[PDB]
């Protein structure tokens, strides 16, 4: 039907180039943002004030996606090999696909020269019933929405 | 729209997993005395709730077209209700009604959402999806509400996109152009006509649609 | 004014979109025995409580002029009632129940508001909208007290503007002007009478006001 | 009747100049912002403290517009087309329009050149319930009530 | 005071908009054996419960004088009770019973607090305004805990002014003024005598007064 | 009976010159306000201590009244004649009332100079409940209980 | 019985001399204060860190006393008077005690050249189930506990 | 303890204001069955909860001394537990019942605390203030549980200071003084006897305990 | 070990300060038909609930050793569950009921937790204190599911650790110390034997232990 | 048993040298605290960098001590003493004592140069239930535990 | 399994060397953690915006495991001796093991120079119910996940 009649659900994936991970409990909000540049004038002869807001860079940030804790050490492999210095390796290219009730892709966020920064493992109780969260920070230099 | 969606339910449980047995699909409410009538075993599907999806509602002029590809009607999004059903097995056995939960489960799982191609006329003249949860998310007081005993139950929900069209006429369309009229704001300069559109502006705007 | 939207529901549901039959509509209470005595299919329009919809009340000494253009009463802001009905559909058969619940559901949908010429004398002679609320947004605690069976339902709200009039009157309208008495405070130089309004200025002032 | 009697119900309505965006889920609040300078002098004479405030300019803002996300990417466009300069084709009119019962238009926000300046998706969860929605910042230089 | 706000309820209910019929004022509470009895229709204004406005609560040594301008007693601001009262109309046909409900709420809203001139003696002693508040906001559990049925109801909330009484007693009226001792710390001059105020200071005194 | 002995009801007004008001949903705080100025000397010879406060100059404010959402325009109308500077007829003198049982006037708050400088419409949703509401921010350079 | 037996239920009261006050529905926290100087220094010899934090000068604070609105305006009066200037009559000596079951002054707290600083009405809100409430900021150079 | 304040507001309600006539104070379950068999206008007082202050618990080595002024036993402060009352007024007419339950509002309402002088032994032996509140601040489900019907009633909160007795005993009191012994910490030079007190130290000590 | 606390519980009832009477302490359900049997003055202990103090629970490998000082096992610290016990006192008047509470309370005071020694050997093999609150928090809703009547009523609460048995198998001590093997990461020089600890550092570490 | 094996439980005393108080409601946190400094360097010859956390010097701090308000008057006279600079006899040592089941001292809190800074009392309500708590904020120089 | 299918239940445990601690109630977040630094750049020639984000540091942070107050003082001798400045013994290399279902150590937190900084006793009250809980700041220079 019409492209704004079918709505999407909360049925997402993951990929990153070099780092297998298949699913992800949660992932934070993507942000494509730029800069606004506010400037104020006075016309010269008459004396009315004229505002003109305009364009500035793309912003880029980085969106966050933790997974339940298990025996796998991807980001863990991925933050050491940032940490070295190894970014030739380290900048991976990441897509975030939002899927349809038929599981095909909708709509991909690609994610140009990313690479994990901060890892947080869950806080850790004795008598908690939830499983243990791990909380990854990718970096990206550039978000392209697809 | 609710009719369709008791149909819909019961293809779907008939048509599902269920198949070694042809078990009965009922939506009598599962009181003491609905339940000691019963002796097939059999799935209890009763409606329990209409509620509005308040989060799901959009609010806006909706433009309608036909074949000459120009506005003839304004619509509003259509209004999404939740319809909730309480699921039971029933078996002589417990062990029999645990696994025919386990089936019945099995089934409802991949639903996300129905898609418009096997719905009935009135469910499947929205073209929209239907999204349905089987175990999502006070069942004790629910239960005690009908008068009957708590039992193992399936939550599922179903989001009806019910029709709120209000079916606004649109005035007829624009074909000779826009016309202007300029003059003094106090008067001064007697008005003018301002001509209009030149019929190429507009034979180039008709072609231009394509 | 409660009756009064009994009879504007009444008067829907009959004359909605369920013309095919002669559908009867009672408001009495859902209980047992009520159910156990019907043999046609109804619709129950049962009054569950009354609530004052604080959220929509204004204070202020509103005027109220006569055909003069001048004030001769000060009221007071009506005050908003939230009247709640459940609605349920009673017919032998669940699907039948269902088919009806969703035709009542269509006709009650597109009413969100309700026009003052449409109401009747009483309700109509306030001139304000009477917003209409289907299935907005605790029913198994309500059918418990109300001595029913659990089923499915409607809480149609209903936003009845009470006015709170207290008829306070107001003074005389001033047709010689305004005089002004000047003088020193303490009492040195004796206070003067002096004078009032000039009658061209008070002239001016009636003529100003059309 | 009188203006004041008839109350406004939150049916409303959004119409952008160039892109098609027919519903909305909510909108921000949209305000009609001056600014106001305090001035304290004293009386030379005798002494006495006045503080005079009076104005300064018409304010820029920016509503959010948060619509169930779909296959469609008008917002998408509309930022694509802000990020790469061309703004003579960027700033669009805009207008919000809030109706009476009878669906008759009341209240029309006009929006003097807007562009939308951030697109902002809500955050996925593997176990969330409602629909995904998506969040638009637009910045007005002018916002005029008619 | 309940035994006055019953009376004053009665006597408004019975005085006011609803002349057209001599209706039945009861406290009784609206049971089943109570509503299987009744033949006319009522209006029940049961007591539902009582609790302290805490939040108009204040504290502090109230003085009392006598008509020598000088205070005799020390006592403590009235303390305000909320009394709630179960409004509800009974009669045999249901359109009827909300027609008598309207009237009742018609009847009592105009009258947001109630002046001391319409109290009875016990309460308009206080000569203290008396807040009567209708609706304005869990009734199913209420109306379960009487035994009796859901109906639609009125929740009348009246802040009775209940006193406080310790009723301590001042000292006697200094007459004769103050006198002021002085000396050394250490006792090195002898305490003085010192004198007391003046005749002409007290008889200042007493003349500014008035 | 004693002016300490008649409580006050939420029962309340505002009037306006020039502006045609006849009920608000809400008031904001109102306060009369002053400023203290500490300031710690040490007795000269002995040495203790001596701290004073001592007035100051009085405070002007910003009473705001709120007011449900309609066809009529008085607050817009201001705020037009606000921004335009004429401000010989945009400054007006307010007043707010709070009345006891029996509609008698017991408080009234005057507004000096009053003047309104900020305008802001209720947040829209689609599966809103309650009508609009409008906020109004009226400054004041002096407020004079009577 | 011992002084530490006894406990003290709020049945508090005020006392302000010159102004005509009886009954108050709340009093905010009073503050006995003291500034504390901190100074860390070595040893000369040895190097050992000793930190040595003495004693200041007292604080004054602003005690505040809410009551129910009326007609009474003996706050009204005395912020008049202290806003004109005239401390002369405008600084008065308050007090607050905390009484027994018998009502026998327990505690007492004596405000020195305490003065009403701010006045603040209560929000007037329509349908509100509440009484109008005046909120009194009153400062003071000293507070002697008694 | 409990069996001293039930003492106690027996005694307060037969000797309050309740003196025209000599009504019966009952502690007994007002349960259908009990309100089925009373012939006479009666207050029940029935006990409903105990539950331990804890916002008002002090925890300490609380010193007690003999005669002597030395200390020689060592306790904790005692913990208050709150009694909760459901006091209701029986009759024949309910009028007769709001006038019995204003005057047992009226002869409660005075007494925020408790003097020691009056309570019995176990309570009188504490010299503690004993509070008492009326009605500060669900009612629905304790009636319900309880088996009675709902009727108006007070929530009578008694804080009675139970004893945590650990009689903790301590020491012989100190007669010789202290003596210190001093040395080296390495052992190098044999450590010294070190005396002790002088006698006019200990004499002076002990005379400035006066 | 409930079995454990419900003896030690029946042990300080019948050995508390209940000294003048042979009171009979039983953990039957208080139920009407229960209350309408007993003809002599008892205790009832009913224990209604069991949930884990999951505050108080610690996870980690604890170490356990035998006589030879070193570890041979690796067990988990023990989980502690609140038993709750509903205690109420039974007899012919309400008055003596209340001086039994009375009594109740007062031997069941001065006891927060339970010394080892005291408890029977299941629970005293664990060596661990076991508290006890009987100061307490919803209770009509326990007794009407339970099927009695409200009663006052004592929340007694009971902290009884269980330990869990993961017991991990320890490895054999190291008596040889620890050899260490050292070379090339590429494996240019051979990897050596790299030789031990000498005998006399092992000694020292085997000395150094007491 | 162990001394990890038995639990403590919140049964506290305090004792302060010439100021007679036995008993309290509450006592604030009590931490034991020392200064880090973070020092980061660069190896010169290979440029690794190293991160040093090193010792400072041990932290002085306050614990707010709460009571029933009743007549005794003993903190009352600490700050009185304290406040006219009689420190001689202001400063005195306090202990904190937490104790075992059967009221054992298991933990001891010894304060050096301890002297009373801020008394603060309740918000004295009309309606409110429960006692008057008094908040007393003592401030040390050495907090040992033993 | 797979190591991505076996999940991580919070079963976990602690050692220190040289400080005796068998069980903890909760462990705070440990984060891996590296700096970012982003840096914005023109091309000479074309004028086209390009911005870099490139690795930091390696960040040293600070766990905070908590415990059941009792009898032992192992944490207690901990920071006394760092508090002498005897880090020879204070610096200690710590571990954090969390466990699968088979109680067998899955992941491992190795914490290098690990000195205790901060205790803190849980508040104390007189009415409480929960055991008395010791928080402790542990601050580690490096920190290798294995």
């Amino acid at each position: 039907p019409k492209p704004e009649d079918v709505l999407v659900a909360p049925n997402f994936g993951i990929q990153i180039d070099g780092v297998m991970v298949e699913y992800l409990n949660s992932v934070s909000n993507l942000q494509i943002e730029q800069d606004v540049i506010r400037y104020q004038q006075n016309q010269g002869t008459t004396g009315r004030n004229n505002v003109t807001l305009m364009p500035g860079v793309a912003k880029d940030g980085s969106v966050q996606v933790e997974r339940g804790m298990s025996q796998s050490s991807v980001f863990t492999q991925w933050i050491n090999d940032s940490m070295a210095g190894r970014m030739a390796t380290a900048r991976k290219n990441a897509t975030i696909i939002v899927m349809d009730y038929e599981d095909n892709p909708v709509k991909r966020w690609n994610l140009r020269n990313a690479w994990c920064s901060k890892v947080v493992a869950g806080t850790l109780k004795a008598g908690d019933t939830n499983a243990l969260t791990e909380t990854i920070t990718i970096v990206f230099e550039e978000l392209v929405v697809e | 729209m609710i009719h369709e969606v008791d149909e819909v339910l019961k293809a779907l449980l008939k048509g599902g997993a269920l198949t070694d047995s042809g078990i009965d699909v009922a939506f009598e409410a599962p009181t003491r005395d609905w339940a000691a009538r019963r002796n097939a075993p059999v799935v209890n599907a009763y409606l329990y709730d209409i509620r509005e999806d308040v989060g799901r509602r959009h609010r806006g002029q909706v433009a309608v077209r036909d074949q000459d590809d120009i506005v003839v009607k304004r619509r509003q999004p259509p209004r999404w209700f939740r319809l909730s059903y309480l699921v039971t097995a029933w078996t002589k056995t417990p062990q029999d009604e645990h696994r025919l939960l386990s089936a019945v489960l099995a089934t409802l799982l991949p639903r996300e959402q129905l898609p418009p191609y096997e719905l009935p006329g009135a469910l499947g003249a929205m073209n929209l999806p239907v999204p349905m949860t089987v175990a999502g998310v006070s069942l004790a007081e629910i239960w005690s509400a009908l008068g009957g005993e708590l039992k193992p139950s399936l939550d599922l929900v179903v989001t009806a996109p019910f029709p709120a069209y209000p079916e606004y006429d649109a005035g007829p369309p624009v074909t000779e152009g826009a016309t202007v009229r300029i003059g003094g704001v106090e008067g001064d300069p007697p008005m003018s006509e301002g001509r209009s559109h030149r019929p190429h502006q507009v034979a180039a705007a008709r072609a231009a649609r394509k």
